[PDB]
DNA sequence: GCATCCGTGAGTCGAGGG
DNA sequence: TATAATGGGAGCTGTCACGGATGC
RNA sequence: CCCUCGA
């Protein structure tokens, strides 16, 4: 799953090549993209979204 | 600063550091117009052994001197910067005493004088950089072709 | 009187002019000799020597009369005459007008 | 970022000296009328007004895509300065 | 020219003297009704240089 | 270090 | 998938501690005389604090707070002395010529003292990525060759070597071996690390090294 | 509609006046209520009797004072820009001791500040807060040496600047050091001085081995009390004739004077309780007999010893601890800069005795008030601790009057100030509120006073409990001081309660601040309420306990930054407070008493009480405040209507049916859109600008004057030279804008003209005058314009005029014209919304209704939330707010959750059921079924765990919306959002924070005089600073040209800016800089300190920057 | 302090490429206020320059060709933005202006973190570089694009954060 | 060779009010 | 332009680190 | 300037 290391290290290869150049225009693509599926993903805040384990 | 995370190249702390070691005591003054104890420049002592040696003479024997930052940065040769960054009434009159000429080599000289930094675009190395077309190029060729 | 150093930081400069207002004379100056161009080189210099343009002065219709050597008359005439031209060309293009503020 | 900016990084041993001639030849394009440009007519830079496309006022862009096209000879001590203002002026006049 | 340095030394009194368009005599800095600089004032324009452009 | 307690004294002295 | 779990793993937003505060207990807490009480806010924020654990918290709170204004300000303080120090640092030259050069260590003893062990790799990486070689080396059937601009994949190499017991140490060019004068070489600073490549002649790496080492002056806890 | 409130902890004693610690400081400073007889030595009366009597007329003594009317009212004091004062009238005598002859009159000493009804004053037209300040409080203390383990520091201190702090130590020789003003010298010479021998110091002294034996020095023993003290005299004055009269007037005045040395009240109270003695006078000795007699010093000494040795019963102290701090209220404060200013009417006093005709002389000739005057007035105006009043909202005012400063006069320097000035001392429980506070440098040094906490008589700061004996909670009330306290074991308000007896085995206490298990027989006091840990601000805030104390803390000072709306409202989730949050505000207008109202309008309200007489209460309408902010009142009750006492006739700014409205309550989905709401940035519906949801109105003052000049006259009038009457169209006959035009940037508010400085004409000038032959106008345009960005509609014009009744201007001035200009203000995006929670964000996107969000019924959201703001802040209060906030959405209800005593999560789970019930009920009443989408989502939510698998989609729905969360709908899409989203009501304020206020940019502007670079500030038409460290920027970049930009063509080159600007409009490049002015300055400023600055060439010959220009 | 400046309040601007920026209207009419009078002239918009500055004055003179003249003007060019405190080079960055009504500055998401930019009410100052050479310079050298990585580390500087790595990661 | 007093430092920009 | 008049009066305190001279 | 408030 992508997260904040892997995009990072991507971007630093890509940065390498794709560079500077399309480094630049990928940076913008992942931007776009990630916002949109943020939207629509349902993420939210309940405070039953806080899960007390019995563990405890 | 690894402790809390924070990644940072060695080769900066490297710059500091350096010029923390940047001056030398006298140990003994040799042949030279030196005194002992007298503190100066790891640069300017090395040049001047190397011409006493040069010379045949007597080079000066010379310590290490580790200062912090801001007496480093009190005790550098621009007046102008010293006196910028603090202690402003103690470098201007030994500056004033001592006659001492500011080359403006570092960045703040040039800085309070208003004029082109030495770094960037104002380096000596690429500032002087000419750009011509070949039509003028081969225009300027052949005035140079019929003379 | 009162410190400056209770302040200065709000008062500002009104002798120096502004770029603005030195942009504005520059092009004054210009213009002007556009429009006195359209001239001949007598009428423009009798102009110029009345109302001061060149040494800094004005002179008297004796002064620029005996410099031209001519009667103060006729000098007075030929800064007659070069004052309607100017005015002439000037109703005629509209340049000068938006400098009487 | 800046079309071709990378190769334009490949050309020069510093980009410092990059930025200097980009600036310097911009200032020839802006003294002379871009009458001296190595463009031609369909590689001119272009801008949308609302009537259609006009000339990019720009002199920068002009200079870096001058640049790229390879038909730009830069370096130090090529022709004396006071030489190469008159011969400008001599070929495209202000 | 091109400044290539700045210097910085003690001044004699002669080069000071030398700096000087004029001594200032004076305790005085306007006078009340004309709200112009007093003669060998601190603000004289006998010394100092005149108040208006070329006036 | 206090000129007025100074210039006292010395007139103290006479 | 919940929301929380997922931020907090993504790296968007959140760390355990915090999480933990927020669905198991808020924790242990100080006195204001840096001592530790003895009985913990056995709460979560979701099931609410009493008005003491509250309070308590309150102490710790507020010592951060007074913590991070007196930090903003020796952080400023230290980063414009350092670049009062090193702004002359500029480089003026492509290479000074110096045979001189220092040793980046890729082991440390040992804090049992029992044998040398492997550096951590950001650290290595810290010392070594974007330098340039002062002598060859030759590892795993590979040259590292006198002069060369060490990349990332240089330096994992290095670490490979490391662990096959090949290399110890990797000679390096450095600013405190640099003998240029009023600044340093292109050789012996390396990459600029914004560009991932050779540093440009003309740029001023004592006013970046001030701000480098300055900026995360207020993270320093 | 229906409010329900929660917790079962009842409050025995209500909130105290919440303004009380102001208006009673002062009403006890000025005791103006109080005839003369029956005042008491405190006060400005405390000030007289210390100036008077004044001695070598011989004498002249005080008799009494009194106050007067003050010469104007408040709001026109307002008007006027006066101060809303006091006359203050002095009986004195003046007696001769000769003759006997005795002249005694009633002097005028000029005027004092009268404090308005709700705490605040009126100084020169401006609304003034003194805000109390805190120090340690006078006494003797005992700390450990730094240095010296196993020795410890004796501390005598006073009253600020009422004399020297005193110092014992026990020196390494053994010798106990005594340090005055920075000068140690053995105590042994003193205690010689007052009268002390060797026999009683040992007999006291004796008990503490090889301690006394320092004390004993046998060269101090063989000299009389008169040889000591001139010893001593010699030894604290160096150069000074150690003459007798001298000397003892030297040292009484340093201990025994009471005109000089006062320990407080408070001081000889502790000084009392910790030595175990009495103290006579405030003094650390006497003059009595014409010798010297010890007060403090030997109790102080004994102490000392007893404590080092190791003695039981001697502890050090803790100098944080609330019992050693003590707050100096406004009366202090003003009684003190009083004192001062009464001192120097008395060195007036006697410098006019010693000069003029000695056998007449009246009070009259001999007082001149003036210095006095000054002395307030410099309290009032340029004083630390009198700050410019927030009146933002009310709130804001009331804060402001609540809170306490360790800075100003006497008080700490910052940066200075270390850890544990700013540290939450345990004492600060029930006191000062542990949460508001400033972010940054002034963390922990202001602070704010607690709900229920009290400042006594000596200025200790005192919090209330209650009885418990027997395990039995009474009604019995007692406030503490800290001390008090800790002797005390203090069980918390939550405690269990059957009846008034505790319910509970194990019940949880306080001793001495720690916290521990007790029982129910060991319990001998409870706490009043929760309420009283907290200020005011942080007690605004519901669910408090589930958020961290930092963003509580940012919800309450913005609570303080909240602006007051059209249409605000107050929140649907309440603490409870916000009903008397309004009343001591004194915002809102209430009913005297009982009765019918008589008469309703926008401007008065006249109501016929029972005892028959008709009362006429005239509504603030649209007044501005000190932040802009407009304050009116708007009637809320009809024409008839019976009312009783306290119910409410009108609502203040504010306030919405007495409660307090700090904004609007808004229907908010919490997710991310679209990378709108990244980074705490804020998405809004445009319905809120539709509805006029957070609109405000703004009213600015503008000001002009006319004056005479030595060119000629300023005057106002409508004759403007060079101008059309499209420019002059809505000037009035006068050259006054006309009420009601609406203005905009460069519109003219007055016009005015003056002479033109006497003008050389260039030759240009003269040769375009001639062409156009037109003379040049005498007089300029010097007319007052709208700045840029400002505007409006005119609501008021004021002018004062020169040789009209009632108005006399300062010298030179013709006239005064002021114009208020008001303006409606819709929330646009950069402006700042922030919620109690600390949740805080400027609107980045406005979205047109069919783009936000849905619910399946249509209705569509009013704000969006990006949920990532929640995990890292962990402040939960927002959340629940939010369900508790959809429940009252359906339900059409609001609630009181008090903070630790509110709503827990199963009856917000209750209501949201009901709420449920509505919703859907209602759906399926209607003939409608469930939507494939909800289906979906539904599926999404079941893998996501949030339902139970098999249940009916209804019940899987419930389920959903008891967690707080429904299905939403993409207005732009159809399709849902793959999840269900949290969604419910939330109030959330406006902040101050605008960007229209904020908006600035400069082409070219004006210039500072000497530097000759651009101005600062919006207002001046400024340029942005480009500091040291932006220098470095550029520095880092490389960029040399872009920085010789900003430091020459941009900045303080004068030549090259010009040059730049001309080159600019003619299209050319600008061209190369120059030498920056302000460096010629550089080089000149060190001329005149006698250093010559030469800047050379490479041949190390000069060149001159000045051109020529400074050389002979 | 110097001229050609201005500041305002910053909001989140998704739809930007990185190496642009939101200029409000006025602000940008300001900055550039000689450049926009010199091409009023060389339209037909005013016969001169002063009629031209005369004409900007009152606002209410204020007419819509001369926005287009503006657009003319700032194509292709950049503007300094920086926040406080500037902490390393990465507090002042080049953008690429795009006019925006409203009075608030856009700010690109991802530089947001090399300014340690955020949205709960911080504010920007705006610089506008005036010769060629400074234009080249910030262009080059400053431009957001231009630098990726931080001088510190050399790792990615400008790089996805907070509501992107979720969506990505979702 | 070791204590003690004296001088000099102690983040930036912005706003507002005085 | 003349009785004689003859040594002032403010005081104000909760920081810390370094260099430097100064005093056992 | 100092105070307060923003970042
Ligand atoms: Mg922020
Ligand atoms: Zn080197």
């Amino acid at each position: 799953p992508q997260e904040k290391n892997s995009l990072k290290d991507l971007v630093y290869q890509a940065f390498l090549r794709l560079g500077m150049e399309k480094t630049a225009r990928l940076l913008d693509a992942l931007k776009y993209y990630g916002f949109t599926f943020s939207t629509t993903s349902g993420i939210t805040i309940g405070i039953d979204d806080a899960v007390i384990p019995e563990e405890k | 600063y690894r402790a809390q995370g924070v990644k940072l190249h060695d080769k900066h702390i490297e710059i500091v550091v350096r010029q923390m070691m940047k001056y030398v005591e006298v140990t003994d003054p040799g042949d030279s117009r030196l005194l002992e104890g007298q503190v100066l420049e790891k640069w300017d002592v090395e040049a001047l052994n190397e011409r006493l040696i040069a010379e045949g003479k007597t080079p000066v024997a010379w310590k290490p001197l580790l200062m912090g930052v801001t007496k480093s940065a009190l005790s550098t040769k621009s007046w102008l910067s010293a006196a910028s960054f603090q202690n402003t009434t103690h470098v201007l009159t030994e500056a004033a005493i001592a006659g001492k000429k500011d080359e403006l080599i570092g960045l703040k000289e040039n800085v309070i004088l208003g004029r082109l930094i030495p770094a960037g675009t104002g380096s000596d190395f690429v500032r002087f950089t000419q750009v011509v077309d070949q039509k003028t190029l081969k225009a300027i060729e052949e005035a140079r072709k019929e003379a | 009187p009162v410190s400056l150093e209770t302040y200065g930081d709000f008062i500002p400069d009104e002798h120096l002019p502004s770029p603005v207002d030195a942009a504005t004379q520059s092009l004054l100056s210009e213009e002007l000799e556009k429009a006195l161009s359209k001239l001949s080189e007598r009428e423009a210099m009798v102009l110029k020597l009345r109302k001061g343009l060149i040494d800094g002065r004005e002179h008297t219709l004796e002064e620029v009369g005996a410099f031209f050597g001519v009667t103060r008359e006729r000098i007075r005439q030929i800064e007659n005459k070069a004052l309607r031209k100017l005015k002439y060309h000037e109703s005629r293009t509209r340049k000068l007008r938006d400098f009487l503020d | 970022a800046e079309p071709g900016i990378d190769k334009l990084f490949g050309m020069v041993d510093s980009k410092y000296r990059l930025t200097v001639v980009v600036a310097k030849r911009a200032q020839q394009l802006l003294r002379h009328g871009f009458k001296n440009t190595v463009l031609e007519p369909e590689e001119r830079p272009k801008m949308q007004t609302l009537e259609g496309l006009f000339d990019d006022p720009n002199a920068v862009t002009w200079a870096m895509k001058e640049l790229l096209t390879g038909r730009l000879v830069f370096g130090e001590n090529l022709v004396p300065e006071d030489r190469l203002q008159k011969e400008m002026e001599r070929l495209y006049p202000v | 020219k091109e400044v290539r340095k700045v210097r910085i030394a003690l001044a004699s009194p002669e080069k000071i003297r030398s700096w000087s368009y004029g001594e200032v005599e004076k305790p005085e800095t306007i006078n009340y009704r004309t709200l112009k600089p007093e003669r060998d004032g601190l603000f004289d324009e006998r010394i100092f240089g005149p108040i208006k452009d070329y006036e | 270090s206090d000129p007025v307690r100074q210039y006292l004294h010395e007139i103290g002295q006479v | 998938f919940n929301p929380l779990y997922v931020m907090a793993q993504s790296g968007a937003r959140g760390n355990p501690q915090q999480i933990r505060q927020l669905c198991g207990l808020r924790g242990l807490m100080q006195k204001p005389s840096g001592e530790t009480f003895e009985v913990p806010v056995r709460s979560s924020f979701r099931e609410g604090l009493t008005v003491l654990e509250y309070f308590i918290s309150s102490h710790g709170a507020r010592k951060g707070g007074a913590d991070t204004a007196l930090r903003t300000a020796d952080s400023g303080y230290l980063t414009r002395k350092l670049v009062d120090v090193t702004h002359e640092i500029v480089v003026r030259e492509a290479d000074c010529g110096t045979t001189n050069y220092i040793s980046v260590p890729l082991f440390q003893p040992d804090e049992v003292t029992r044998s040398l062990r492997l550096r951590k790799r950001a650290d290595i990486e810290a010392g070594l990525y974007g330098r340039v070689l002062a002598r060859e080396v030759e590892v795993l059937g590979v040259r590292l060759e006198e002069g060369r601009y060490l990349s990332m994949d240089d330096v994992h190499l290095l670490i490979k070597a490391a662990e096959a017991g090949e290399i110890q140490e990797v000679p390096v060019r450095s600013p405190l071996t640099c003998q240029t004068r009023y600044g340093v070489c292109q050789k012996c600073y390396g990459y600029d690390l914004s560009m991932a490549r050779p540093v440009s002649i003309g740029e001023a790496v004592g006013i970046v090294a001030a701000q480098s080492i300055g900026e995360p002056g207020t993270q320093l806890t | 509609m229906e409010i329900k409130r929660f917790g079962r902890i009842r409050e025995v004693i209500p909130l105290p006046p919440l303004t009380e610690i102001q208006v009673e400081s002062y009403r006890r400073a000025l005791q103006a209520d109080v005839p003369p007889e029956k005042r008491e030595n405190v006060g400005i009366q405390a000030a007289f009797r210390e100036t008077f009597p004044i001695e070598e007329g011989l004498v002249l003594d005080f008799l009494e004072y009194r106050l007067g009317e003050p010469p104007f009212p408040q709001d026109e004091c307002r008007e006027k820009d006066l101060t809303y004062q006091a006359p203050l009238y002095a009986r004195l005598q003046l007696i001769h001791k000769d003759t006997g002859l005795i002249k005694e009159d009633e002097v005028f000493l000029g005027h004092i500040p009268l404090m308005t009804e709700d705490g605040s004053f009126i100084i020169n037209g401006a609304d003034r807060v003194i805000v109390s300040q805190i120090h340690r409080s006078p006494g003797v203390y005992f700390t450990p040496d730094p240095a010296r383990p196993g020795r410890y520091i004796a501390s005598i201190i006073p009253l600020p600047k009422r004399g020297p702090w005193i110092d014992l130590e026990v020196e390494p020789n053994g010798v106990v050091s005594m340090k005055v003003n920075k000068r140690k010298f053995p105590l042994v010479l003193l205690l010689r001085v007052l009268g002390y021998d060797q026999e009683t110091l040992a007999r006291e002294l004796g008990a503490y081995g090889e301690l006394v034996q320092g004390l004993m020095d046998e060269s101090v023993f063989a000299m009389r009390p008169e040889e000591a003290l001139i010893r001593l005299f010699t030894l604290l004055r160096p150069g000074d004739p150690p003459k007798r009269d001298k000397a003892v007037a030297y040292v009484y005045g340093l201990i025994a004077d009471p005109r000089r040395y006062d320990l407080g009240e408070a001081g000889r109270y502790k000084a009392e309780e910790k030595l175990g003695i009495r103290l006579s006078g405030r003094t650390l000795a006497r003059f009595e007999d014409g010798e010297f007699k010890d007060e403090v010093f030997l109790p102080t000494l004994r102490y000392l010893f007893a404590l080092t040795a190791g003695v039981p019963g001697h502890e050090v102290d803790d100098i944080d601890h609330l019992g050693n701090r003590r707050i100096r209220t406004v009366g202090e404060l003003m009684t003190d800069q009083f004192r001062v200013g009464l001192a120097r009417l008395a060195r007036g006093v006697r410098e006019r005795m010693l000069m003029g005709s000695e056998d007449s002389l009246t009070p009259a000739k001999l007082v001149n008030s003036r210095p006095l005057e000054a002395a307030i007035r410099e309290f009032f105006s340029r004083s630390q601790l009198s700050q410019f009043k927030d009146e933002t909202n009310p709130l804001s005012s009331l804060r402001h009057k609540r809170r306490i400063s360790a800075l100003g006069p006497g008080g700490l320097t910052r940066e200075r100030a270390g850890f544990d000035v700013r540290d939450v001392h345990r004492t600060h429980y029930g006191r000062i509120c542990p949460v508001e506070t400033p972010e940054g440098a002034n963390i922990g040094l202001i602070t704010s006073l607690a709900a229920y906490a009290r400042v006594d008589e000596l200025g200790f700061i005192r919090t209330p409990y209650r009885r418990v004996v027997g395990g039995v909670v009474t009604d019995e009330v007692v406030y503490m001081t800290a001390t008090e306290e800790d002797r005390y074991t203090i069980a918390q308000a939550n405690t269990p309660l059957e009846g008034n007896r505790i319910a509970a085995e194990r019940v949880v206490a306080r001793r001495k601040g720690e916290p521990v298990i007790v029982s129910p027989e060991e319990v001998e006091f409870m706490d009043v309420s929760p309420k009283q840990v907290f200020s005011v601000n942080t007690n605004l805030i519901p669910f408090l306990e589930h958020d961290d104390a930092n963003r509580a803390l940012m919800g309450s000072n913005m609570q303080t930054q909240a602006v007051p709306l059209i249409r605000a409202q107050a929140p649907v989730v309440m603490t409870g407070l916000e009903e008397r949050v309004v009343r001591d505000s004194l915002a809102a207008l209430y009913a005297e008493e009982d009765g019918e109202v008589a008469k309703v309008d926008g401007n008065r309200i006249v109501v016929r009480y029972e005892d028959g007489r008709l009362v006429e209460y005239p509504l603030r309408r649209f007044y501005r405040s000190n932040q802009g902010t407009a304050l009116d009142q708007r009637p809320r009750v009809v024409v008839g209507q019976r009312v009783r006492k306290g119910d409410l006739l009108a609502d203040g700014p504010a306030s919405e049916n007495g409660f307090l409205a700090l904004g609007q309550n808004v229907l908010v989905a919490i997710m991310p859109f679209d990378g709108y709401n990244f980074e705490d940035a804020i998405v809004i519906s445009e319905e809120l600008l539709k509805r006029d949801f957070y609109t405000s109105i703004h009213i600015e003052r503008y000001e002009i004057e006319a004056r005479d000049t030595k060119l000629g006259p300023e005057r106002i009038t409508r004759d403007i030279p060079h101008l059309s009457e499209a420019a002059l169209r809505d000037l009035d006959e006068e050259g006054v804008v006309r009420i009601g035009a609406e203005v905009k940037p460069g519109d003219i508010l007055v016009g005015r003209t003056s002479f033109k400085g006497e003008s050389e004409p260039t030759p240009e000038e003269r040769l375009l005058r001639s062409i156009f032959g037109e003379k040049a106008r005498d007089v300029k345009d010097t007319s007052l314009r709208v700045p840029p960005g400002e505007g409006g509609i005119v609501v008021r014009t004021v002018r004062l005029r020169r040789g009209d009744p009632g108005v006399e201007l300062k010298p030179g001035v013709r006239e005064v014209v002021r114009v208020y200009v008001a303006q409606k203000r819709k929330l646009q995006v950069g402006d700042k919304l922030a919620n109690r929670h600390g949740n805080k964000g400027v609107v980045a996107k406005i979205l047109p209704v069919e783009d936000m969000p849905h619910l399946p019924d249509g209705t569509p959201v009013d704000v969006i939330l990006n949920p990532l703001g929640v995990p890292s802040r962990m402040n939960l209060g927002q959340i629940l707010e939010t369900h508790l906030g959809l429940a009252g959405y359906f339900l059409g209800q609001r609630y009181i959750s008090p903070i630790f005593d509110g709503a827990k999560e199963p009856e917000i789970k209750e209501l949201l059921a009901q709420a449920f019930e509505v919703y859907f009920g209602k759906r399926k009443g209607e003939g409608f079924g469930v939507d494939k989408r909800e289906v979906e989502v539904l599926r999404r939510a079941e893998k996501l765990g949030l339902v139970t698998p098999g249940k009916t989609p209804e019940e899987q729905l419930k389920e959903l919306f008891l967690q707080g969360k429904v299905v939403l709908y993409d207005g732009r899409t159809g399709e849902p959002i793959e999840g269900p989203i949290v969604v419910g009501q939330m109030f959330i304020m406006k902040l101050y924070h605008m960007v229209e206020d904020k908006m600035h940019a400069r082409s070219t502007g004006p210039y500072s005089l000497i530097t000759q670079q651009p101005l600062g500030g919006k207002a001046q038409f400024g340029g942005q600073r480009f500091g040291e460290m932006e220098v470095w920027a550029l520095e880092a970049y490389g960029a040399a040209h872009t920085l010789q930009e900003m430091l020459t063509l941009k900045s303080d080159d004068i030549e090259g800016r010009n040059a730049a600007y001309e080159a600019i409009i003619k299209g050319e490049d600008v061209p190369e800089p120059s030498v920056p002015e302000s460096f010629r300055v550089l080089v000149k400023e060190l001329q005149a300190l006698a250093l010559d600055v030469q800047t050379l060439d490479e041949k190390d010959n000069p060149v001159d920057i000045f051109e020529g220009l400074a050389s002979k | 302090r110097v001229d050609y400046s201005g500041r305002s309040v910053i909001v989140v601007g998704p739809q930007l490429k990185l190496h642009q920026c939101g200029l409000p209207k006025r602000m940008a009419l300001e900055l550039f206020k000689p450049f926009l009078l010199k091409k009023m002239e060389e339209k037909g918009i005013a016969p001169n320059v002063k009629a031209a500055r005369r004409m900007l004055e009152r606002q209410r003179d204020i007419k819509d060709e001369v926005w287009d003249a503006l657009e003319e003007v700032i194509h292709g060019k950049v503007v300094l933005l920086n926040r406080a405190p500037t902490l390393h080079r990465l507090g002042i960055q080049a953008f690429q202006p795009v006019l925006v009504e409203g009075q608030s500055i856009q700010l690109h998401p991802l530089v947001c973190e090399a300014f340690n930019a955020d949205f709960d009410g911080d504010q920007m100052a705006v610089h506008v570089p005036l010769s060629s050479f400074a234009q080249a310079e910030a262009r080059i050298q400053m431009l957001s694009a231009h630098n990726l990585l931080s001088p510190a580390s050399g790792e990615p500087l400008a790089k996805p954060s907070r509501d992107i790595i979720l969506g990505l990661y979702y």
